[PDB]
């Protein structure tokens, strides 16, 4: 019964994390994305920034006039409102983390320069990477629900 | 360079359209058989934009015709201006929209615009580069809306670095000539926001108005009304086409025009506006014009502009002028207006002065307007689609065609996000 | 020989180029053929024509396209007159990051061709504006890789400013913020005029009540032909283009030194009038003939220079300046006791066929610095800290190549000039 809350301790601990993470899903504006989707030579740091979520539904292109595209769709914004990371692979999160783990725009102070246009996005990126890690969290425990439950 | 590639889809966008060929062509020296017989050696400096120049200087405008009926688009043909086409470029099924939206973008049209797009092709690379792409097409039809709406998404996947400018002909509620008008403008609307960088919204109610009062033609023939939106798209692309003490691309009036992404719509007028004889009263001034062009009666959009406050102004004249005359004149203006000029952005106007008056006019204006005031035309189609979707009205006729309850909603979302940004930026 | 480079960029560069061009032609005595020591302005070809060294650049190709159809078109070889695609559409970050990143090199091309014709190379002007598309990151760009070849080169910029009332473009604000940045970094001096001033002096002095754009240009050119001659010509005192950056730059990194051209006296105005060497003196210190809109009275005229041209003899110069420190209302700074240099050079200004000018037999442009225009600057941080509370335009600019933290930087710049400004009227 000690060991019985320990389990349970794991989704309390990342309670914090998915909380403020599913917070910068509400804390999107329609114009914020538009901006974007009329934005046809960026700044390197924010297209990077795009190319963090462009793989994140799994797109492996990489120019920005293909990658506008994804952008440009209207099944860009309801696919960011339901989007969970559990579902998401660990190996195509693992090139999540192994990518995005070495950007300058993963630091919260580049992005937050280039535009508030991808400020808070990237403030859901680092969350909604870090929901990867919430996923890396959960999962390598849950095996104890799976079997010591 | 900077060429434009021009679209006329519905039978309104075709007319339109019609009109507005043989009014630049005029403009620019041409006759009906595609020969150049003019005497201003400027016209021929910048042909580019708006022709391609063939054997035996045979003349042809970058222009495509798009109908989902052949009708309109013969009639096209029958028509003097109508030969100066090339006949390839008249795309059209047989198969009317008959006012469906749903006709026009997913199962008529769809069959149509790979044809279309094909035609698309072959101007862009015929481009020695490329500026914007404009269509005429109305919002409250079938063959502008779906059909229109449809080919604007697929040309922006295919040229997103362009721009797109579209004298969209939007529902009068005053004057409905259509069941559905509120279904129609509704679906186009919530695709236009996010598929062009400026539209001109030009309604028939409007121009009735300046007719009735002003030209006093109590007799308005839809020529007339044509007449009337043709000059405005020619003032706004006078600059590219014509040398100028100040010269405004079309991406120059965006810039300039726009505060946000979103607020891209824009209520053209022009000046001067009088009936024949009622002329040698006045005297034409660059302070004139620009009275003529402020008042309400010059104004081709529904909404009264006293109801709201201009976000910003681009008048862009033409003919030979002070530039200082225009300035000093434009400052007071902003002054006595204070009410209905946006505080937020000072130097509210933008002043372009091309150095060609229109071939016969010795001054001449065009304004564009993006007032907070459009709001109210967007509330009005708003209710009159709000209150038939609540009985669910006439709904068999999309749903026939693939269409969902979801997608009204998300289209109503749409309409109201428009009115609410203008309502922030009162 | 000294030796001159001329630099014309954006729409009013050029605008201001075609007016330049002409006035030197007419001085030297140079026909617009080309056939006739002007080593300076004209590097003389093979035989007969003579060439003038200068670069004429702008994206929006409609205007320099003026420039080769005008009678001033075979005087210039096309080595020169580089066109772009595209106009910048008063986009900084099209100007700088997008079009400039492309044509630049090109341009750096025909400089360094023409950088290898000066022997003495003296150094560089650059028309540009502050609040054109062009002019305002283009310009920058420019300058910086001159400053990365050159260095100890001299750098003189002639810039179109802001009219804190007048209004051309509603983005203006961003572009001038943006430019100044940049250019107080390179550009070892700054010429600094806005159009209303010029208007008001086009009004009141020539009685002229339709002030075109060409008339205000030609008053502008004058200014650059009185900095020039001591270069260009014989005579006692004769100033350089280093000496000013040595004089009227009291701290190095203030040097916005204003312009004034007097007289400013129209075919009427000749009469009634006898054109002392004094008189004209008075004139240039008025707070109503300042080349920009500033009260000097409003600060302290920090360090001033003085370029008489034609019949002035010294002394009576010497006498005026007596008269001029006398007076206490116009004020100077405490710490440096004699504020002038004064050149006098035999050659008279020699106007411009049908123009606002008569035959002036002396003429003086003051360009003096004074802390007084520090409130042009606080005029303008307003205007943009008022656009950019509400971050609009914002989407242009960022998708373009650009920071949103250089707008905030930028604006740090300007409190730190401020700052500056004030510490030295302390
Ligand atoms: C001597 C004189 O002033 O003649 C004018 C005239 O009397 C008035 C009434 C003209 C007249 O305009 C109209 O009749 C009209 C009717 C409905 C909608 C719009 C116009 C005119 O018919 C129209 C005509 O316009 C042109 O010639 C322009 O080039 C115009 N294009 C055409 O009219 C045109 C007609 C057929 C085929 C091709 C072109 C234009 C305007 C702006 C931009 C491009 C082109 C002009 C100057 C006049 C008349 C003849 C009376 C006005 O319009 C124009 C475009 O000039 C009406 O408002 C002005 C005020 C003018 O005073
Ligand atoms: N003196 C003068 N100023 C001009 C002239 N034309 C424009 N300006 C000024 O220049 C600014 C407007 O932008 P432009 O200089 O025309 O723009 P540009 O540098 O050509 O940039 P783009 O139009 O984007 O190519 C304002 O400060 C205008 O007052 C002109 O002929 N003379
Ligand atoms: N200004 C103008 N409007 C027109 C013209 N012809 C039709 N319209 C408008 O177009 C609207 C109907 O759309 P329409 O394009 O005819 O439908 P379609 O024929 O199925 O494309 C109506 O509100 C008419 O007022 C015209 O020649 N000029
Ligand atoms: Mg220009």
């Amino acid at each position: 019964a000690d060991k019985q809350m320990s389990v349970k301790e794991d989704l309390d601990k990342v309670e914090p994390a998915v909380i403020e993470a599913q917070n910068a899903v509400k804390s999107i504006k329609k114009q914020h994305l538009v901006e974007v989707r009329s934005m046809a030579n960026p700044p390197a740091a924010v297209k990077l920034a795009l190319e963090s979520i462009a793989l994140l539904l799994g797109e492996s292109t990489t120019d920005w006039k293909q990658i506008r595209s994804i952008i440009m769709r209207e099944n860009f914004i309801p696919t960011i409102v339901n989007f969970s990371a559990e579902e998401i692979s660990d190996a195509i999160r693992e090139k999540m983390k192994k990518n995005y783990m070495s950007n300058p725009s993963y630091n919260y102070e580049i992005v937050n320069r280039a535009s508030l246009a991808a400020g808070p996005m990237v403030k859901w990126a680092i969350a909604q990477l870090n929901y990867a890690d919430m996923l890396k969290r959960v999962e390598p425990l849950r095996n104890e629900l799976q079997k010591l439950e | 360079m900077r060429e434009i590639v021009h679209i006329q889809a519905g039978q309104c966008g075709n007319q339109i359209g019609a009109k507005f060929w043989e009014v630049i062509s005029d403009e620019h020296g041409i006759d009906p058989t595609g020969s150049y017989h003019g005497d201003s050696d400027l016209q021929l400096e910048r042909i580019n934009v708006y022709y391609n120049e063939a054997a035996g200087n045979k003349y042809v405008p970058r222009a495509i015709l798009v109908d989902l009926e052949p009708g309109t688009m013969d009639s096209v043909r029958s028509g003097p201006f109508g030969q100066i086409f090339r006949p390839d470029n008249f795309v059209f099924g047989q198969s009317g929209a008959g006012n469906n939206w749903a006709k026009g973008h997913y199962t008529e049209g769809a069959e149509l615009v790979d044809s279309v797009l094909d035609v698309v092709r072959k101007e862009s690379e015929s481009c020695d580069c490329l500026q914007g792409f404009q269509l005429t097409h109305s919002l409250g039809g079938g063959t502008g809306s779906g059909m229109g709406t449809l080919l604007i998404s697929k040309i922006r996947e295919e040229y997103p670095d362009r721009i797109m400018n579209t004298f969209s002909v939007v529902p009068s509620p005053k004057v409905s000539d259509t069941v559905v008008e509120p279904y129609n403008a509704t679906l186009s609307v919530h695709q236009l926001v996010e598929n062009t960088d400026e539209t001109y919204c030009i309604d028939n109610e409007a121009l009735y108005d300046i007719c009735f009062r002003t030209l006093k033609l109590t007799t308005p023939t839809y020529g007339d009304l044509n007449h009337l939106v043709s000059a405005t798209m020619s003032g706004v692309t006078t600059c590219l086409r014509f040398p100028g003490q100040l010269n405004a691309d079309l991406r120059k009036l965006a810039v300039n025009m726009v505060p946000f992404p979103r607020l891209h719509f824009f209520m053209p007028g022009f000046a001067p506006l009088t009936s024949r004889g009622s002329q040698q009263y006045r005297a034409l001034t660059v302070p004139e014009l620009t009275q003529q062009m402020f008042d309400a009666k010059n104004m081709m959009a529904a909404c009264d502009p006293r109801h709201g406050r201009y976000l910003t102004v681009a008048a862009v004249f033409r003919g030979r002028m002070s530039m200082k005359e225009v300035d000093e004149q434009m400052l007071n203006v902003q002054n006595k207006n204070s009410s209905y000029f946006v505080e937020w952005i000072p130097n509210n106007v933008k002043t372009a002065v091309c150095d060609i008056p229109p071939r016969g006019l010795k001054m001449s204006a065009t304004f564009i307007g993006n007032s907070t005031a459009i709001q109210e035309l967007f509330k009005r189609i708003s209710e009159q689609f709000t209150a038939m979707f609540r009985r669910k009205a006439f709904l068999h006729w999309y749903t026939g065609e693939g269409m969902d309850e979801m997608e009204f909603t998300e289209a109503e979302s749409n309409m109201n996000d428009l009115v609410s940004e203008y309502q922030q930026y009162q | 020989m000294r030796e001159c480079i001329s630099i014309h960029v954006g729409q009013a560069g050029v605008q201001i180029g075609n007016a330049c061009w002409e006035l030197y032609c007419l001085e030297h005595g140079i026909q617009p053929d080309g056939q006739m020591s002007f080593n300076t302005f004209f590097s003389e070809t093979g035989a007969g024509k003579h060439v003038p060294r200068a670069v004429f650049v702008d994206l929006e190709p409609t205007v320099i396209d003026e420039v080769r159809t005008g009678t001033y078109r075979q005087l210039f070889h096309p080595e020169q007159l580089i066109t772009g695609k595209e106009d910048a559409a008063n986009n900084y970050a099209r100007g700088h990051y997008t079009i400039g990143k492309e044509i630049i090199d090109l341009v750096l091309d025909r400089i360094r061709k023409l950088a290898d014709q000066c022997t003495g190379l003296q150094g560089f002007l650059v028309f540009h504006s502050f609040g054109g598309g062009t002019g305002s990151g283009f310009t920058s760009l420019l300058m910086e890789r001159l400053s990365v070849d050159y260095g100890k080169k001299s750098k003189l910029e002639f810039s179109i400013y802001p009219a804190p009332q007048v209004s051309t473009a509603v983005v203006e604000p961003y572009n001038s913020i943006l430019t100044t940045h940049t250019t107080l970094e390179h550009s070892d001096c700054a010429f600094m005029v806005d159009n209303e001033a010029i208007y008001d002096i086009c009004r009141r002095n020539l009685d002229i009540e339709r002030p075109t754009y060409t008339n205000l240009n030609r008053l502008i050119s004058q200014i650059v032909s009185s900095i020039t001659a001591s270069l260009r010509f014989d005579g006692a005192l004769n100033v350089d283009l280093t000496e000013f950056q040595t004089n009227l730059v009291p701290y190095p990194r203030i040097h916005f030194p204003l312009a004034t051209y007097a007289p400013v006296i129209s075919a009427e105005k000749a009469y009634h009038e006898q054109l002392s060497v004094a008189e004209i003196t008075n004139a240039c210190f008025e707070p109503a003939n300042q080349m920009v809109k500033c009260d000097p009275r409003h600060g302290k005229y920090m360090a001033c220079c003085l370029l008489y041209r034609g019949d002035v003899v010294p002394k009576d110069v010497n006498a005026a300046i007596a008269t001029i420190k006398t007076k206490r209302t116009i004020q100077f700074v405490d710490w440096c006791p004699t504020g002038f240099k004064v050149g006098i050079n035999y050659q008279p200004p020699t106007v411009v066929p049908g123009g606002d000018l008569a035959k002036v037999q002396r003429a003086v442009c003051m360009l003096s610095n004074t802390t007084a225009i520090a409130e042009a600057w606080a005029r303008l941080d307003h205007k943009f800290d008022l656009m950019y509370a509400k971050r609009a335009f914002v989407h242009w600019y960022v998708g373009e190549g650009m920071e949103e933290g250089e707008f905030s930087e930028a604006r740090e710049d300007m409190a730190a000039l401020e700052k500056d400004y004030e510490e030295v009227g302390v």
